[PDB]
């Protein structure tokens, strides 16, 4: 249990044990305690196993994503030195073409044709107080409870993984040159239900004949559990994908 | 849940070893954590000689043909039966090549039964009988959601402001201010919502700005998406007698 | 900059005179296939020369015209490419 | 502020320099692996100086920033603290 | 045009079309992204012959 890190010690590179607590707390920062309570996790569970599959239908996917060049880009702003704001039609505005660069941040937040100010896209100086190291694959490993508590059943324990400091990402968008592939994000799926298949075409470095047999198959990982292993198997994902039930 | 006769009764046949992947887990040294990926990948072709039975059902009914090789398997209600490497879990990254064995592993949840022995239809029928009465989402909202999940070109900005704020606490009331200009853009180009796909920035958006800074006909997608997993969570609260810690 | 009646006339030398409207305005008041076609191949070159020629002569106003696509990379190592929509950059 | 095509020039002393604009210009014009890392490594903790250094140019012109967040207290018994929703405090 | 009709709602999209002109295109590939799925469900998966 490692707490905040700084910019001072970062190490992207750590493939060690250890998980961070981002600025620990709002006030305390006194040792070892959970900072939300106990019913969060079930309403954060609940939320991923019963309302996104309704949306997507078995789209979405858990992307590992790299920590390094995020923060190598969220660095580079482009901005002026002016007093007050005046607005998008001066010159001088963050948005405006002729003070943006090619290849910085600014142009990516033009790339989406939302509109901001110099200032709220200065506040993103605040991130690097509190980083992100990697995220990494867990596994975790329970025994059967005191229901399926038999003699015959004390070894019958299961396997399930997750991602810490991951990200779920909805639709993948291959027809895009605006960025590389394999940019940010490459393909981790830790379930049966948050692994699509147009996703690993992301990746870089795909085969010629795994995408092709990746449609039928599920292509979650063998050292995050498998389908006989893990507490949610097949037909819950394939159920949530061959039904149409008003969502 | 007594399976002990039923494995000691199984075993006698030799082995019907027809495929590894889907009945093995391997643990991973801490070695890179973004090519485990490059190297499962190039393996993976190498441990599905034949196409695994659970990935593709069999069938409705052909499930219950005279000569299948999956009915030997599938004889009790409470249980799975498979057929898996002749090793202690988790093993090394490398499948091994020992003669198979046929172990068991408990459904822990009823949704587990396969699709042939409990129809989608009935199950969409059971969740519409509880669906009754208890708790909705108006058609606005969900007409919101689902165009979000459905988007094609979702601005990948978003994503990056997702990474970086990786649900913290103290860096979302630093960033409110851009967050909320991005949701403001972003209804007023395509009329979805944003950030749907992580579930701790949907808090922090109802519980920090809520009744602030965002339109009264896109905050209330916010509440509704709240308010559905708190009726969620009560739903389970009403199936459960009041019993001890057991 | 030169006479219709005549496509003998047409080439490099008198093309090189000014912008298309040179060249319609001449085609415009006019009063074997062979000539015609080597005729309309040189004219081709000569409109296409022009019209560079206005282009240049209008963006000595304009913004500079940044890579439309990414991934095109030699420092790569450094900064993520990205590409640039050119959805509107006018002056 | 230095050359491209050498990675081993990059260092404190020459990313000192500016802004990120002017880091970002040099790689632009560009033309084993632990030299390429350890060239990354200290350009993102440049850029990082230069990007606190425009904020600090620029928050020259703007108001004090408040604590965020309440319920950190040490003369609390006199008054109860309450923090400050940072939704726009723009100058 | 298909290569034209893609590449609207690919780069356009979001950008500089009405809130409601773009919705056209997006259901015009939305809807042959379901015909393609629907040949997806009607071969029962099995080996390349």
């Amino acid at each position: 249990h490692i707490l905040w890190v700084e910019m001072a010690q970062v190490n992207f590179r750590n493939v060690g044990g250890g998980l961070v607590h981002n600025r620990p707390v709002r006030n305390e920062n006194q040792p070892l305690h959970p900072h939300h309570d106990a019913e969060w996790s079930v309403l954060s569970k609940i939320y991923y196993y019963a309302v996104v599959p309704a949306f997507s239908r078995g789209n979405c996917c858990t992307m590992g994503v790299r920590y390094d060049r995020v923060y190598q880009l969220v660095q580079t702003m482009v901005v002026p030195e002016t007093d007050e704001e005046v607005g998008t039609d001066d010159p001088r505005h963050p948005l405006h073409p002729r003070n943006l660069v090619p290849n910085s941040l600014n142009v990516l937040f033009h790339n989406a044709c939302v509109a901001v100010d110099a200032d709220a896209m200065l506040i993103l100086q605040e991130t690097v107080t509190n980083m992100a190291e990697r995220t990494t694959p867990l596994l975790a490993s329970v025994a059967p409870d005191a229901g399926m508590a038999t003699v015959a059943t004390r070894d019958m324990r299961t396997h399930d993984g997750s991602l810490h400091h991951g990200l779920l990402m909805m639709a993948y968008q291959p027809n895009d040159a605006t960025l590389l592939e394999g940019a940010f994000f490459y393909p981790a799926p830790v379930n049966a239900l948050f692994a699509c298949a147009d996703h690993l075409g992301a990746m870089r470095d795909v085969g010629a004949e795994v995408r092709a047999a990746a449609q039928h198959v599920p292509c979650v990982p063998h050292f995050l559990g498998a389908n006989y292993y893990a507490t949610v198997r097949q037909p819950v994902a394939q159920h949530a994908a061959q039904s149409r039930a008003d969502e | 849940l007594d399976v002990d006769a039923t494995l000691a009764a199984l075993r006698q046949e030799p082995a019907e070893v027809q495929c590894a992947f889907g009945a093995y887990v391997a643990d991973a040294r801490p070695d890179a954590l973004v090519g485990l990926m490059q190297r499962f990948l190039e393996e993976w072709p190498g441990m599905m000689p034949v196409r695994p039975r659970w990935a593709a059902p069999a069938a409705a009914d052909q499930l219950l043909a005279p000569g299948n090789a999956d009915l030997r398997l599938e004889l009790h209600p409470a249980f799975d039966f498979f057929v898996a490497p002749e090793v202690d879990v988790p093993g090394p990254f490398a499948v091994p090549q020992v003669m198979g064995q046929v172990r068991a592993m408990p459904r822990i949840i009823n949704g587990n039964i396969p699709l042939a022995l409990c129809p989608v239809d009935f199950r969409d029928a059971r969740g519409f009988e509880l669906s009754v009465d208890r708790h909705r989402l108006a058609p606005a909202t969900v007409a919101a959601v689902r165009g979000a999940f459905r988007d094609a070109n979702y601005p990948m900005v978003f994503y990056i402001i997702e990474a970086v704020i990786h649900g913290s606490e103290r860096t979302f009331c630093a960033l409110a201010r851009l967050v909320a200009q991005c949701i403001q853009s972003y209804w007023r180009n395509t009329h979805n919502a944003a950030f749907v796909n992580n579930f701790y920035m949907v808090m922090y958006i109802n519980t920090y700005l809520g009744n602030g800074e965002l339109p009264e006909d896109c905050a209330a997608v916010y509440k509704d998406l709240l308010e559905h997993v708190h009726a969620l969570r009560r739903l389970i609260g009403e199936f459960t007698l009041p019993g001890d810690p057991l | 900059s030169f006479d219709p009646n005549n496509p003998r006339t047409i080439t490099a030398q008198t093309l090189e005179g000014a912008l298309p409207v040179d060249i319609l305005l001449r085609l415009n008041r006019a009063t074997a296939h062979a000539i015609v076609e080597d005729a309309r191949r040189t004219l081709f070159i000569g409109t296409s020369l022009a019209l560079v020629n206005l282009r240049r002569a209008h963006d000595k106003h304009l913004v500079e015209r940044q890579p439309m696509f990414a991934t095109s990379d030699y420092s790569s190592w450094a900064r993520p490419t990205v590409g640039l929509k050119r959805t509107f950059c006018p002056r």
